[PDB]
């Protein structure tokens, strides 16, 4: 389960604002994307991440 | 930009910021209606602002221009990271001493080039502070073995490192895209690395050089 990943910065060096499935926390939270190599627990907003990840 | 020093208020004129609602990357003006970035910093909606030095507050010699064009190179890797270098069309034309274009190169940086890097980035290795103000750092260019020693089957001909091994000095989250400026000329743009400011992997920048041509031609026909 991809969405029970933490969240994966990568080696680019982009500050782009994106979301992860925080199992933890039971929401989407927002991480620090450096702009390539994403893996999957990685949206483009709250909605995304919870339709997708959402009661994982 | 860890372990650099603040630039001054527009001391780096060619310095632009790429705003997507906050600022996610660098860039260089190359012309009044050009900018040169990283391909991976590729987005819908990005604004230019040029004058910049406090990105969070309005001094006055601002100029928020938003972006008509956005041409990433077509042989960009996103999976290598190779021709990781982008062009970005001003919507209107910038007014060109605290906002003017950093020239081409006419020739490759040879190791041991000392060049200025520049960008609003993280300021912390293990940690976590984006600055108000522009960090500048002067750091060397990199043999090709060395960088090559540094990351194993992932340097390609377009790709130098900078840096130091010791770590401590570096580029990092927020500094993609940016300028590496040696002797006037642009020479790199700040690309990649593992981690920031660790011993033994300095940062990795596409080597501008190698697309002069291409940047040449493509801005003339856009
Ligand atoms: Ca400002």
């Amino acid at each position: 389960d991809f969405c029970l990943e933490p969240p994966y910065t990568g080696p680019c060096m982009a500050r782009i604002i994106r979301y992860f499935y925080n199992a933890k926390a039971g929401l989407c939270q927002t991480f620090v994307y450096g702009g390539c190599r994403a893996k999957r627990n990685n949206f483009k907003s709250a909605e995304d991440c919870l339709r997708t990840c959402g009661g994982a | 930009i860890v372990g650099g020093y603040t630039c001054g208020a527009n001391t780096v004129p060619y310095q632009v910021s790429l705003n997507s609602g906050y600022h996610f990357c660098g860039g260089s003006l190359i012309n009044s209606q050009w900018v040169v970035s990283a391909a991976h910093c590729y987005k819908s909606g990005i604004q230019v602002r040029l004058g910049e030095d406090n990105i969070n507050v309005v001094e006055g010699n601002e100029q928020f221009i938003s972006a008509s064009k956005s041409i990433v190179h077509p042989s960009y890797n996103s999976n290598t990271l190779n021709n990781d270098i982008m062009l970005i069309k001003l919507k209107s034309a910038a007014s060109l001493s605290r906002v003017a274009s950093i020239s081409l190169p006419t020739s490759c940086a040879s190791a041991g080039t000392q060049c200025l890097i520049s960008g609003w980035g993280n300021t912390k290795s293990s940690g976590t502070s984006y600055p108000d103000v522009l960090k500048c750092l002067k750091a060397p260019i990199l043999s090709d073995s060395s960088c090559k020693s540094a990351y194993p089957g992932q340097i390609t001909s377009n790709m130098f490192c900078a840096g130091y091994l010791e770590g401590g000095k570096d580029s990092c989250q927020g500094d993609s895209g940016g300028p590496v400026v040696c002797s006037g000329k642009l020479q790199g743009i700040v690309s990649w690395g593992s981690g920031c400011a660790q011993k033994n992997k300095p940062g990795v920048y596409t080597k501008v050089c190698n697309y002069v041509s291409w940047i040449k031609q493509t801005i003339a026909s856009n």
